[PDB]
DNA sequence: GTTAAGTGGTATTAACATATCCTCAGTGGTGAGTATTAACATGGAACTTACTCCAACAATACAGATGCTGAATAAATGTAGTCTAAGTGAAGAAAGAAGGAAAGGTGGGAGCTGCCATCACTCAGAATTGTCCAGCAGGGATTGTGCAAGCTTGTGAATAAAGACACATACTTC
DNA sequence: GAAGTATGTGTCTTTATTCACAAGCTTGCACAATCCCTGCTGGACAATTCTGAGTGATGGCAGCTCCCACCTTTCCTTCTTTCTTCACTTAGACTACATTTATTCAGCATCTGTATTGTTGGAGTAAGTTCCATGTTAATACTCACCACTGAGGATATGTTAATACCACTTAAC
């Protein structure tokens, strides 16, 4: 049918813009590089303490115990988005959706 | 005559005589329950055995298999689990 | 010389505590065993039967059944949420599965 | 007389409203067909609009021309949805012929028609080429 | 408003970098939410063992064993803590 | 004649099979595969009748439990057909792969 | 003495079928059946693998039925009803 | 008394078959424990230990360090298929991932064909 | 302070065979050592639990052997097999 | 004898094959622009090396529990054959599910700016944990006793199997 | 949309099947009583390590604005899978016998625990040092929007010739 436009369009000058997806790409390089935590110290130290509280009262906390919650939560959390990004992409996407992590911790054996 | 096998086929079937007197069981679901309980009793046993292993005991108590039943068991089974534990533990002491 | 009493009676037990004493000995778990360790582990071995058996009787009397068949007890173990957890990594055998359907496979 | 600039100033309307109503002239030749009958083909219709045919054939194709533009205005979907055959002559099939003649310039029917059946066209195909053989050769 | 529940404090870049670091490219908005209530549960699983390990020691302090212990319980074992 | 829609018929036998209890693999196909598999290990291995019996229990339950994650696979990419991609991931996600 | 060969194909299509109905499965590709032969066999190798293991340990030539149960629990999959 | 050698420079081992022999003692594993256990499981630590150190080893000479960090032992332990399987339930800290990024979120390459256009 | 035993000595040991001109952080080397830690247990747990099956009261190098077999994968374990009867074979022949 | 049709003869006409040209799509080449990589110098902290010392290991003897080899044998699995019906395999027709194309819209990305919450650091205190030492009671070891539990038989109740009847649902027709 | 029809599942009844429950026997293990001793507990005390507070600096986050590539919906084609039928091919059952193996003793070999002594390997602490993180710089490589080139297919212009058409001459009919 007749399915036309005009395409009109002008550049004097433009501050440089990456297209979406060329910053993402380079941030899975840089952070699959990189081996630091990835979550802010003190506001998760704040969430275990504040965890915590439903157990035990006046509980105190060593600073490697916290370290190691934080290396194993990281770790929990990067597996299960490398397992959601499986299930995105089976689903033909490239957004991981919530429906995503349902799947994967469905499978796993979490759900 | 064949060898002598313990198993808690007398055992589970005492206490299915008070929750259900009237069900019976068959050979297979008493065969069935009996590895339950072996598997349980390896799962409880086992982890106490890590707890006095942890905190440099050389002995097994009452405490080490009450913390094992919380680590092991889930949510309101645990919480029963450890009143009935306790219970028995009570009333065993009384007695003697 | 005084008569013996089962450990069993004394805690108000059904599962034997004298033999529950035996394998926790004879298992090399810790050197030592304490007196009320197998009293705690029999209450609680004996607690956990009775929940099963609790559910696959009622299980056992849904299909009009009065005898406990591996199917109930896989009924009861999977419809209850906390036994399904403690027993997740578990295959019982002759016992099926759930009757469970997705609702997008049935017809409109 | 001024019959011509009348013409000349048609064909120019001609030509904007063909490119205004998006229509080739292949697409041309075919509505005058599915609308009168007499399919043109476009080489005619590109020597209309460059105003090269004949002033006898510009009067004739004048009509038709009118009758489509003042006609295809209203409705182009239900319109959207007889050449006079003029059969080539293979170079092998010339050669052949050109050696039948330089030695009888004017065959009988009863040549003509074993000529037609060793090159296998028709036999009025064979009659008019014939004819315009001797038309050419009698022109110089 | 400033953010109040602490599972707030597990920020949308910081659920962005671990999805990176993850391979993912394309984030769903409503991922951030799923992710902190994933995170709440896998940390609830592991301090409640952690603790329990601490209560039974008779302390009051929650050691990096403690944790590493919790964690190899859930078949989760975490190298480099002891 | 009496004809069933395509879908019918397979709603029935998921029915009737999530109902029963019965092993769906014959017993001596299974146990002739069980005898060559052994024999990879050890020549000349015997089997007790109930070695078998247990290894098609836990094969037909390890199956049985993989088509369901295998169908929420499917389901996810908007499918009521199984393919082996859905296989293949199920036993990715699950750490088989 | 005897020898085996070509034993997966025993394991039918309509077998196959049959427990994708238990697990739930409506509508089946036609490559799932040699998809499912390939899980089959690499869930029966590690399992009996580990079942002759228990065996030429224990100085036995039979596969008992504790071997297979051991084996399982090895793996994670544990099964009631064999002793 | 007869001048003392150590049960590890009898089986030309590195690891300690007489700490390895106590801690089968004493950690409640079976009633008796026999002379070869301990050399045969210091023998097969050892060899396990070599296997990781020998690949993270190489993982440290790829990125010109001069020195193994946790990095490293991730490195070679998930680039190992057979070191990967025993410790596949293992997190190494400070470790980090493998670079992997799944092809189709690649860039589509320069490319373009034409469809049918009535313009 | 009371003593804290490890296998750190004994990984650098085998680290200065395997590449001499090679160091190990000491993050590595609490992670290696809990490598060491974590595969004895294995071991010593699977070989304990072959003896009660049997109902053995020695854990042996059978039990040893039997254990690395079940637990490591495949090439991991015909070459740990082969290291640790090479092993046992050099220590009875020693004394 | 006159008039309409057929036969040529030459002028016009219009379509074919191929020669040009318009316009649109695909490359790509390209500088700017940004980000990652590599070289090189430097300080410090994190490693390696060298010393006490002390607890764990080895050497030595010996007792006794554990395992070995051969014999005999019962238990158990394998092997082969026979027969019947339950299940499988191949084929054919067709429904509908899978997948591509197209369009639209909206949600997520990239980038920008301002600020506040994280981080690194220090300190002071108190709460906790570790060590040491006495001590005593809970647990192991032992022996004698008896009775609970396992094995072996035996039977009435539970379950499976027809068999007929009553739905309940599905699918085509009207 | 109902009526109607065919198929399947469920339900109640009757009857044979089987399998679980109880009675009867023996054996080994649980209890009772006793003695011994060491692991665990409670107390006191040093010390250590974690919490709470303050501080300054800045970078990471939050909120924002575009805007475009991605997700979702719709529509249509196709071809894959389902359902049905029918021949036939193994699975299941069951006997029967052969062959292997797992169990049991019995005697003896040998291997491990236990105790004691002496030393030496390994852990902790201290000095010695060098690898690596950090910075600055430069070079290289990647991305992206702009400019342009050119080839392809369709659509026009040509050269050229089949094909018809107009006209003079002859020839046939009433």
């Amino acid at each position: 049918a007749a399915r036309k436009s005009a395409p009109a369009t002008g550049g004097v000058k433009k501050p440089h813009r990456y297209r979406p997806g060329t910053v993402a790409l380079r941030e899975i390089r840089r952070y699959q590089k990189s081996t630091e935590l990835l979550i802010r110290k003190l506001p998760f130290q704040r969430l275990v303490r504040e965890i915590a509280q439903d157990f035990k009262t006046d509980l105190r906390f060593q600073s490697s115990a916290v370290m190691a919650l934080q290396e194993a939560s990281e770790a929990y959390l990067v597996a299960l988005f490398e397992d959601t990004n499986l299930c995105a992409i089976h689903a033909k996407r490239v957004t991981i959706m919530p429906k995503d992590i349902q799947l994967a911790r469905r499978i796993r054996g979490e759900r | 005559r064949k060898t002598r096998k313990e198993s808690y086929a007398i055992y589970v079937y005492k206490v299915l005589k008070q929750v259900h007197p009237d069900t019976g069981i068959s050979s297979k679901a008493m065969s069935i329950m009996n590895s339950f309980v072996n598997d349980v009793f390896e799962r409880i046993a086992g982890e106490a055995s890590r707890l006095a292993h942890y905190n440099k005991r050389s002995t097994i108590t009452s405490r080490e298999i009450q913390t094992a039943v919380r680590l092991l068991l889930p949510g309101e089974l645990a919480k029963h689990a450890v009143s009935e534990g306790t219970k028995a533990v009570t009333k065993y002491t009384s007695a003697k | 010389r005084a008569k013996a009493k089962t450990r069993s009676s004394r805690a108000g037990l059904q599962f034997p505590v004298g033999r529950v004493h035996r394998l926790l000995r004879k298992g090399n778990y810790a050197e030592r065993v304490g007196a009320g360790a197998p009293v705690y582990l029999a209450a609680v071995l004996e607690y956990l039967t009775a929940e099963i058996l609790e559910l696959a009787g009622n299980a056992a009397r849904d299909n009009k059944k009065t005898r406990i068949i591996p199917r109930h007890l896989q009924l009861a173990v999977r419809n209850d949420e906390e036994l399904n957890k403690l027993l997740g990594r578990v295959t019982i055998a002759q016992g099926g599965v759930l009757p469970n359907i997705q609702s997008v496979l049935l017809p409109k | 007389k001024a019959l011509q600039k009348e013409l000349e100033q048609f064909a120019k309307l001609l030509k904007q409203k063909r490119i205004t109503l998006g229509y080739t002239q292949a697409d041309v030749g075919l509505t005058l067909g599915v609308l009168f009958g007499k399919v043109f083909s476009q080489t005619t219709i590109c020597r209309f609009e460059a105003l090269q045919l004949s002033f006898k054939n510009m009067c004739k194709l004048r009509p038709l021309l009118q009758k489509w533009v003042e006609e295809a205005d209203n409705n182009e979907n239900l319109q959207e949805i007889r050449k006079r055959k003029r059969t080539s002559i293979e170079n092998r099939v010339r050669g052949n012929l050109e050696n039948l003649f330089l030695q009888c310039p004017k065959p009988t029917l009863q040549q003509i028609s074993h000529i037609a059946q060793q090159l296998g066209l028709e036999k009025d195909v064979v009659r008019v080429w014939f004819c315009n053989r001797r038309q050419k050769g009698k022109r110089s | 408003k400033v953010l109040r529940d602490n599972i707030q404090g597990i920020t949308k870049p910081a659920i962005r970098r671990l999805a990176r670091r993850g391979g993912v490219k394309r984030i769903s908005g409503l991922i951030y939410e799923e992710t902190r209530g994933v995170l709440k549960v896998f940390l609830e699983n592991v301090i409640r063992d952690a603790v329990t390990y601490t209560e039974h020691a008779k302390r009051k302090t929650v050691t990096a064993m403690d944790v590493v212990y919790a964690l190899k319980r859930q078949g989760r074992t975490l190298y480099g803590f002891g």
